């Protein structure tokens, strides 16, 4: 109640800085396959852009929307740059750690671990 | 007393009214002005006040702090603005320092002063990069310390000391990959605070 | 110190103000060397680390560690100096400025180095105050400002030295003025050799600095302080500082909360 | 108090007695405060500890070879401010500063005291008790410790 | 210092300066390794009498800073002031201005 | 023109970067810590420590050491009040457990009942 | 007949009592617009006046700097011109104003 | 004083020897287990008792600031020597 | 259990996952990759290496201090066997050639030396012994190699009778000898396939594939005695495998029909080496020789791994054999080879 | 037992030279140029 | 004060023999000849090398090298059990598990010192309180595993008892200083 915004006064034009930030991505990532000799295809790192907006895609507070925007911009740079490389770029994948079991069972057996 | 530094009482005098001086020019945004016993001045504002006042200590004639010395942050965790933005600067026509505090929180950005001083560029990155505190009209702002693909900010209280994650070297991908961090030490908290007040000046009133 | 409003001894004090020019003599031999080693010239190098090995070697004289002597402490020193100490540093500074005359005659004449290092990397002092540089580059644009001279800290108020002051702001302003600096820090050397007092090492208060050991073995209040200064520490009255010292690359600030 | 001492003599040393395999007592380094004295007389209420002689020579135990083993008996190691009495099962294996401490409960006694478990790399090293006034104010038993 | 007379005059000729005054290379000038063991001296507040720790106590001096003026405890044809006097400029070296 | 109307709670877990599961399953612990029974200096409450939930600490193959595999172990948070440790907690998405602060009773203290002509509190030894 | 300012970028600045002296009452005549209350208006009008005193007080270069203070007449001349430009900065905004908003009550206090 | 296990590794003066069934002598599989021959308490339970005259005797290591801090043992058991802490040297008192 | 066996700790790289194992063919090409997935979920592995130190140097890493064992070890020293062996749960066996030394042939290598290690095992009463067989090794094969360790299975069976048994099909990965082996064809001026490179039908398996079934079966309850067929999801005609090879290479493809008898005839011309031969009779033999189908055995599928394809997992082996021209070509700019059924 | 310390002498420790010091020498630019065109001469004849 | 480095006092105007010295030092490269001769008395001095594994450098009874635990002349061992070395040591590199011994002395079970960790600051051994814990002069002590860094109780006591002969009279030459 009566917060300062810092871009966006409600939430459609941070769901349009989101669309924006969304295209530039998907703009990018075949440039990023083809420059960077990435072992992935186009659809899987379009997919995976896709991923992170969902993971993100819960909040509907318009300065953290704007701050996740500004994030994904500088992301966005250092991978139009090429000062992230091939292993900060399948970071975002994890091809090698074993993912946590969901159910009750798996966390039963190995850890005591909620 | 060979075991206690002297005190200045002329320079104190000299800060405490240069503080008034400071108080009196800007009240729409100075808040508080207090002068320590090591003989340092602090002036601490609204942050709407970030520009004009970095700009009337920048060229102002008596008050000329032409230069930066230092731009850092103190993530406070208890009050309801976390970051408190902290300026030094210098002065070297009257051979004074100065120190300017501000306030912000997660979600709250600061101008930045990059047009009153070009270290505040890399100051700022730097503030970013490691609390999360945004600045405005900053040119290319970065991380500038992390690595690449870092997640979170690192000098927050409740950022762990060792992070979240570690890199090693995989053979099967061919990469220095990422991994939920797993020491094998398990840094051991020591718990060295002594039940007994050592300073009676600071006690605060009970709740 | 400033935070806990005590003072180290004056013994300590000079010994300080003796290995800081100790330090800026080896930083800016670093400096000057490692230079002319980019641009192309490597002798100069060779021969002035073979001094910063005798140096070092005044490091490890001192201290345990050559170059991470934690030997400089908020309890003024942690140690004493040997006996043999301050007639080494004598007789190696009587020979250094030898040294820096072969490297100046190296570098300083040469139209190679000239070529190289006039009208390069030029700052205004305007700019040099704006983008906040505070170091060197200051006085090579001209701009008159020391730390030590200004906001003067140990007993460098009482020493006399002077400071280099460029006239172009250009790389071999720079250059100049740090091998004028290495020689105005041979003069502080002798001035401290000369006029090292005979006190007491560390601030003779047991509730900052650690006991001797034999106080320590033989007394009741000395050991409980040692017990708690090594695995407590002292308490820090609360509140915070911005000291600033002339490190040899610049000011060296440090703001403790 | 001062940072330094101006006592140039010999100090006193007292011979150690052999209270119970729970209290550890070495009396060299009691202050004569006589808090166990106070607590084994009024909580305790043993009445087996007390005073022999005068002056400097004043000791603190029971004159003769006395096993002091109540219930409430490691309380006297927890209000000893010096390390007279200590606990012999927590003989020399931590410090407090290596110590990690969770507020815990006890179990064994249905009265539920509140204690702190201290613990040290994985491993419960110390059981302290905490203060709930309505339950077993500062102390705890000697099953639970 | 094992060199030659010719070796030594070639040596200073070539770098134009007396080399064997201050030559780089420690002989016999220096310390002895082994040393004669000292005798520390003690500080002050070594007196044994007038030594009480509260007055001496530098560390209990720390005040907490003053308050100039507050928006909360104050809620609030003189000169202008400035932090300091402006610095006096340096004057030029006497041994060697070198201008 | 500068102010808005937003009705969340402060929700600030996309963006502190910790991992999900360090966020969902993990449960901080609200209180003023316990008086350290082996002393009697009161200085170490009165500040309201944050805590997490310990997990497990196992033994190192090689050295005997202490293994870990999460990294809020320690991560004792100060904070001023009990509302400022709530508001924190809600603000980074953790379920929290706050306990009340134990003040000690207010206890009648006399000299005089140490010598008492009737009542039990006449003890036997000074 | 200064050869050089000794700062890099510092021109020489021939005829500086001129270019002080129509600093000096561009300074003054936009301290002319501010509210009579502004503290800036009247310490800046202080300042201003006094040096403009003895830039009219003083016509030799050398002995003007000492008086000055404020290093060289150079030096002097750039600290004006941006007198001059803090002056136009405030009076675009208005810092004569009373404080924007109050702090929390916590926001200064340390230790906590 | 070193002794052998029933397995064959050498028990240190902390006897903490691995188990048949333990994994970890791979380790010590082409290598070797290193144990200090000199054990403590043999070298300090070889030491000779000294008879003293006072009933309060102060301890050092035998230096003045090499050894441990000086300590003061009471040597009023007949039945037992005083042993200091730090050191393991044990005083009797000469009553005759 | 013993006490130190207990699996407690999350995850791996620093946890206890009691799979104390000795592999025996770590210091090869499918070793490396079993070795890394043991130190990466945490485990103490011995390596018993013959060859250099530098040569085992890569495997150096991979651990975390001291849970990597490395001892020397001679394949005619039943003491050195015995001395990897002793303190192991589990045996993991992956000793092979695909040519013949002068000291050592196939029998010995997929016969005596499995015998042994699985002889010694036994007597120090290991819990688990995994032995790498192939698949269609199955006994009257045409070449030696797969009669050998038909032969060597038999004998692993017969002194330890309840040992996994795992028969991959020519595993592909990085510095394999298959996906390495036909890009290094092009380096000749034909691809010299037999009957061009038809009715040969061939289901290669991922490396990642194989050695996460080796770890799934080291800590399987099943699998005590079973044999696994370790395929991949999809069987292609040699041609049209050797096609996509030099597609993804971008190189060129020219095919040549060439019989099976003078194709040994050359084969044994480059076996006849002192150094490690570039092809011999018995592996143009293997290569010319059909995938059975795996009809009954069970698999990756049961033993908790999804088979990888290589159209996925192929960019990544043969991106070195292509010029700086079509160096920077996608999964996409090849297309996939055609998946025959039979 | 007086107390021994690391003190200088108390004449104090010599003189160190400390400023730039160059050797100054070198034949004229006339006599450099005379040579060099006596022996262009000789070598012409 | 201050000086100059690079500015000149005045001209030396221009006179036909100055140009002639400036042209003679632009032509004849008379700096670069300096220069020359300079690296030339320097060939024709004597090198500073030291042949290293037979002459090894000097060094201080102060060096801080590998670390070692003591022992008393009775052969009893200095350490306590008191960890106040662990609670100083700014790497935390030091753990010291303990428990009272047969004889009901106060010892250590486990002193581990992680060489990988530590700094080599000396903080153990300026804290120990009975000069357990120190650091002789041993630096030539580099292994060819991570592993054998790692050190134990046996191997800081194994290292106290050969390294004696020379950490005894290093302290004994330090010990009035400290
Ligand atoms: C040569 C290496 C093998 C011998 C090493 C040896 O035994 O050294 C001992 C010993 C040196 O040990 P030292 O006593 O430490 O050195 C004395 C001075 O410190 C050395 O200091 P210094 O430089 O003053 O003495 C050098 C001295 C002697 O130098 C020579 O004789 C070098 C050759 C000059 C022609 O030079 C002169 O006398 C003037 C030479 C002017 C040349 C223009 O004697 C020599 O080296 C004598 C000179 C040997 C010259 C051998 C030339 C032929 C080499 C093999 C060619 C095929
Ligand atoms: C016996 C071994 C002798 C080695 C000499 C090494 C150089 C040191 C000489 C001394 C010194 O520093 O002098 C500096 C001095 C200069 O010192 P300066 O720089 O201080 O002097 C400046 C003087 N004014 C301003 C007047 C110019 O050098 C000279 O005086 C002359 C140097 C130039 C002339 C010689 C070099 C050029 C010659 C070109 C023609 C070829 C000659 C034949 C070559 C045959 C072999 C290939
Ligand atoms: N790779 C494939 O395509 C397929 C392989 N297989 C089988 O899987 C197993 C592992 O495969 P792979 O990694 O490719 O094999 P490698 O070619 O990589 O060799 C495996 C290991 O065997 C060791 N070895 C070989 N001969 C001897 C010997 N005489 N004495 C001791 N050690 C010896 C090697 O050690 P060193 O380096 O010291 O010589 C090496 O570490 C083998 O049995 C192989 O036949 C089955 C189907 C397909
Ligand atoms: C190579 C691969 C590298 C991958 C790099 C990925 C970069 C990730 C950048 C992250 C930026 C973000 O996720 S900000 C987006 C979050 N925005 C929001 O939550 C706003 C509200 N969102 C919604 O309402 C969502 O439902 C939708 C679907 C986004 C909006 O659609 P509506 O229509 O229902
Ligand atoms: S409580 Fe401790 S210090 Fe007090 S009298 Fe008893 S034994 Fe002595
Ligand atoms: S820690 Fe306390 S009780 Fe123990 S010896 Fe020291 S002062 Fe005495
Ligand atoms: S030298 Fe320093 S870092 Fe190393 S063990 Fe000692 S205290 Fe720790
Ligand atoms: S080595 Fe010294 S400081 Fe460390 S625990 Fe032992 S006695 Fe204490
Ligand atoms: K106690
Ligand atoms: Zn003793």
């Amino acid at each position: 109640t009566s917060v300062k915004p810092i871009f966006s006064r409600d939430l459609n034009e941070a769901k349009r800085r989101v669309r924006e930030l969304y295209r530039a991505w998907y703009r990018e990532v075949p440039n990023t396959v083809h420059l960077m000799q990435l072992d992935i295809t186009v659809k899987q790192g379009r997919d995976k852009v896709r991923e992170m907006f969902m993971k993100n895609a819960h909040v509907t507070d318009p300065r953290v929307v704007d701050l996740l925007v500004i994030k994904g911009k500088m992301e966005l740079q250092e991978t139009i740059k090429v000062w992230k490389q091939r292993t900060h770029v399948m970071r975002f994948f994890h091809e090698t750690e074993t993912p946590r079991p969901k159910d009750f069972l798996s966390k039963f057996y190995m850890g005591h671990d909620p | 007393r060979p075991t206690v530094r002297p005190r200045s009482d002329v320079t104190h005098k000299q800060l405490s009214a240069f503080g008034e001086y400071v108080a009196e020019i800007l009240p729409k945004y100075v808040q508080q002005v207090q002068v320590s016993c090591l003989d340092e001045l602090e002036i601490c504002i609204h942050p709407d006040g970030v520009i004009p006042t970095l700009t009337f200590l920048r060229d102002h004639t008596n008050a000329q702090f032409k230069s930066l010395a230092d731009l850092t942050a103190v993530d406070v965790p208890t009050r309801q603005n976390r970051f408190e933005i902290v300026y030094n600067l210098l002065s070297l026509r009257f051979n004074s320092r100065i120190r300017v505090k501000t306030y912000a929180d997660e979600l709250t950005p600061i101008d930045s002063i990059v047009s009153v001083h070009i270290a505040a560029n890399w100051y700022e990155r730097e503030v970013w990069d490691m609390f999360g505190v945004f600045f405005f009209n900053h040119p290319d702002l970065r991380r500038i310390l992390t690595d690449y693909g870092f997640e979170g900010h690192p000098f927050r209280k409740d950022f762990p000391l060792t992070g979240y994650v570690e890199l090693r070297y995989d053979d099967e991908v061919k990469r220095v990959v990422a991994e939920p961090v797993e020491l094998a030490q398990e840094f051991r908290k020591f718990d060295l605070n002594s039940p007994w007040e050592a300073f009676p000046a600071y006690r605060q009133p009970p709740e | 110190e400033k935070l806990l409003n005590i003072q180290p001894p004056p013994r300590a004090q000079w010994i300080r103000v003796l290995f800081g020019e100790i330090t800026r003599i080896l930083n800016h031999i670093m400096a000057v060397t490692t230079h002319a080693l980019d641009i192309g010239a490597m002798t100069p190098f060779f021969w002035m680390f073979e001094e910063r090995e005798k140096m070092f070697e005044f490091y490890e004289r001192v201290s345990g560690a050559r170059m991470h002597a934690a030997y400089i402490r908020p309890g003024g020193v942690h140690q004493d100096l040997p006996l043999g100490l301050l007639d080494d540093i004598y007789e190696f500074s009587k020979n250094f400025s030898l040294r820096i005359d072969e490297v100046e005659e190296m570098l300083t004449n040469n139209r190679i180095w000239r070529n190289r290092t006039v009208d390069i990397g030029v700052v205004t002092a305007e700019d040099a105050l704006n983008y906040g540089f505070s170091g060197v580059m200051l006085r090579g644009s001209g701009i008159q400002w020391d730390l030590r001279k200004t906001q003067p800290y140990d007993v460098y108020d009482q020493v006399e030295f002077d400071v280099p002051i460029g006239s172009r702001g250009d790389c071999y302003d720079r250059y100049l003025c740090r091998v004028e600096e290495m020689r105005q820090s041979l003069r502080i050397i002798e001035q401290c050799l000369n006029k090292m007092p005979p006190g007491e090492i560390k601030v003779d208060d047991a509730k900052v600095s650690p006991p001797k050991r034999a106080e320590m073995k033989t007394s009741m209040e000395s050991l409980i302080h040692h017990f708690k200064l090594y695995t407590e520490g002292y308490q820090v009255p609360p509140g915070a500082t911005y000291t600033a010292i002339e490190a040899p690359k610049g000011e060296f600030g440090v703001y403790l909360v | 108090g001062s940072d330094r001492s101006r006592f140039l003599e010999g100090k006193r040393a007292v011979e150690d007695k052999n209270i119970g395999p729970l209290v550890k007592t070495i009396m060299t380094r009691c202050i004569q405060c006589t808090r166990c004295i106070r607590f084994a007389s009024e909580i305790a209420g043993v009445d087996d500890l007390g005073t022999t002689g005068r002056g400097n020579d004043m000791q603190v135990g029971t004159y003769i070879e006395k096993m002091f083993m109540s219930e409430l008996s490691g309380n006297v190691i927890d209000i000893c401010p010096v390390g007279a009495l200590t606990s012999k099962p927590y003989a020399f294996t931590a410090r407090p500063w290596e110590t990690r401490k969770t507020e815990s409960i006890d179990v064994m006694d249905a009265v539920g005291s509140n204690i702190v478990v201290s613990t040290r790399t994985g491993e419960v090293m110390r059981i302290l008790p905490r203060m709930h006034e309505d339950i077993n104010e500062e102390w705890i038993s000697d099953k639970t410790r | 210092a094992s060199a030659t007379r010719v070796i030594q005059k070639l040596r200073n000729w070539a770098s134009g300066q007396d080399l064997q005054a201050k030559l780089q290379l420690r002989y016999q000038e220096i310390a002895k390794r082994t040393q004669p063991p000292p005798k520390l001296p003690v500080g002050p507040s070594h007196k044994l009498s007038n030594n009480y720790y509260c007055t001496r106590d530098g560390r209990r001096e720390v005040v907490p800073p003053s308050i100039i003026m507050s928006s909360q405890k104050a809620l609030v044809e003189k000169k202008a002031v400035t932090p300091a006097p402006p610095m006096k400029r340096w004057e030029l070296s006497k041994d060697q201005p070198y201008l | 023109t500068q102010l808005i109307t937003v009705d969340e709670k402060l929700d600030i877990t996309t963006l502190t970067g910790v991992p999900e599961e360090h966020i969902k399953t993990r449960k901080v612990r609200i209180f003023v810590p316990a008086r350290n029974n082996m002393q009697s200096g009161v200085n170490n409450t009165k500040k309201w420590k944050m805590e997490f939930d310990t997990r497990e600490r196992w033994e190192n193959p090689l050295m005997g050491w202490a293994s870990t595999a999460d990294p809020l172990s320690n991560m004792v948070l100060t904070f001023s009040a009990k509302e400022d440790a709530i508001a924190f907690a809600e603000k980074n998405g953790w379920s929290y457990d706050v306990e009340e602060k134990k003040v000690p009773k207010p206890k009648s203290k006399s000299y005089g009942a140490n010598f008492s002509w009737n009542k039990r509190t006449r003890v036997s030894t000074k | 007949l200064k050869k050089t300012t000794g700062l890099v970028g510092l021109a020489v600045c021939d005829t500086p009592h001129e270019r002080l002296t129509i600093l000096y009452t561009k300074t003054l005549d936009i301290l002319k617009h501010f509210p009579k209350h502004a503290a800036y208006r009247k310490y800046t009008e202080q300042i201003t006046n006094e040096k403009l005193d003895m830039v009219k007080a003083e016509p030799d270069v050398k002995k003007l700097e000492a008086l000055l203070q404020g290093g060289e007449v150079e030096e002097v001349i750039l600290q004006a011109e941006k007198e001059l430009s803090l002056a136009r900065k405030m009076l675009k905004w208005k810092p004569w104003e009373p404080l924007v908003e109050e702090p929390p009550a916590n926001q200064w206090k340390w230790p906590i | 004083g070193v002794q052998v296990s029933p397995s064959g590794e050498k028990i240190t003066h902390t006897g903490q020897v691995y188990d048949e069934k333990d994994y970890r002598r791979v380790r010590f599989v082409d290598r070797q287990k290193e144990v200090n021959e000199n054990f403590a308490i043999d070298l300090i339970a070889q030491q000779p008792v000294n008879e003293v005259e006072h009933r309060i005797i102060a301890c050092d290591g035998g230096g003045g600031a090499l050894g441990h801090p000086k300590v003061y043992i009471n040597l009023d058991k007949e039945t037992k020597t005083g042993t200091c802490g730090y050191c393991g040297l044990q005083f009797k008192q000469h009553h005759h | 259990l013993h006490h130190a066996v207990i699996p407690h700790g999350k995850g791996g790289r620093s946890s206890v996952s009691g799979v104390v194992a000795t592999v025996f063919g770590a210091t090869g090409f499918l070793g490396r990759y079993v070795v890394n997935h043991l130190g990466r979920m945490g485990s103490q592995v011995i390596i018993p290496y013959r060859c250099d130190v530098y040569d085992i140097m890569h495997l150096r890493l991979m651990g975390d201090l001291g849970q990597l064992t490395f001892l020397e070890w001679d394949a005619r020293d039943k003491d050195s066997i015995r001395k990897a062996v002793q303190h192991s749960n589990v045996v993991i066996n992956l000793i092979g050639r695909e040519w013949e030394t002068r000291n050592f042939d196939f029998e010995d290598v997929f016969v005596n030396i499995p015998r042994a290690i699985a002889q010694a095992s036994k007597e120090a009463g290991v819990e688990r012994f995994i032995h790498v067989s192939h698949l269609n090794a199955s006994m009257k094969s045409s070449s030696k190699s797969l009669r050998s360790k038909a032969v060597g299975e038999k004998e692993v069976r017969s002194v330890f009778p309840e040992a996994i048994i795992i028969r991959p099909s020519d595993i592909f990965g990085r510095e394999d000898r298959f996906l390495n082996h036909f890009a290094n064809y092009r380096w000749f001026l034909a691809v010299p396939l037999v009957s061009l490179g038809f009715k040969t039908v061939k289901q290669p398996v991922y490396v990642a594939d194989v050695s996460k079934g080796i770890v799934n079966a080291t800590k399987d309850p099943d699998a005590v005695g079973k044999t696994f067929a370790f395929t991949g999801p999809n069987r292609y005609l040699l041609f049209h495998l050797v096609k996509y090879i030099f597609g993804m290479t971008h190189r060129t493809f020219i095919p040549y029909p060439l019989p099976l008898f003078v194709y040994s005839w050359i084969g044994k011309l480059f076996g006849l080496s002192p150094f490690e031969p570039w092809t011999t009779k018995d592996k143009v033999e293997r290569i010319h020789i059909s995938d059975v189908m795996p009809t009954d055995l069970p698999g990756l599928e049961d033993l908790g791994v999804q088979p990888t394809p290589l159209e996925l997992k192929s960019i990544e082996v043969l991106r070195r054999h292509r010029t700086y021209r079509w160096l920077s070509s996608e999964i996409e700019e090849t297309k996939p080879a055609k998946t025959v059924n039979y | 037992s007086k107390v021994k310390q690391d003190m200088p002498p108390p004449g104090g420790y010599g003189p160190i030279d400390y400023k730039r010091n160059l050797p100054r020498r070198g034949l004229s630019g006339y006599s450099m140029f005379a040579v060099g065109i006596g022996a262009l001469i000789f070598g012409y004849w | 004060t201050y000086k100059y480095v690079n500015k000149k006092e005045q001209e030396s105007e221009v006179d036909m023999k100055s140009a002639t010295d400036n042209a003679a030092r632009i032509l004849m490269w008379t700096e670069l000849i300096r220069g020359l001769g300079m690296t030339l008395s320097y060939l024709f001095r004597e090198p500073a090398t030291i042949n290293y594994p037979f002459e090894k450098g000097p060094l201080s009874p102060r060096f801080r090298g590998e670390h070692a635990l003591r022992r008393y002349p009775s052969g009893e061992e200095r350490c306590i059990a008191c960890k106040l070395c662990e609670a100083i040591c700014p790497a935390q590199a030091i753990t010291i598990e303990a428990e009272p011994r047969a004889d009901g002395s106060r010892r250590t079970t486990r002193y581990d010192i992680d060489m990988t960790k530590c700094i080599y600051c000396g903080f153990c051994q300026e804290a120990c309180p009975v000069d357990a814990i120190v650091e002789g002069p041993n630096f030539e002590f580099s292994t060819e595993t991570h592993e054998e860094l790692l050190y134990n109780k046996e191997k800081l006591l194994n290292n106290g008892d050969k390294w004696e002969a020379e950490i005894a009279a290093n302290i004994q030459a330090d010990y009035l200083y400290r």
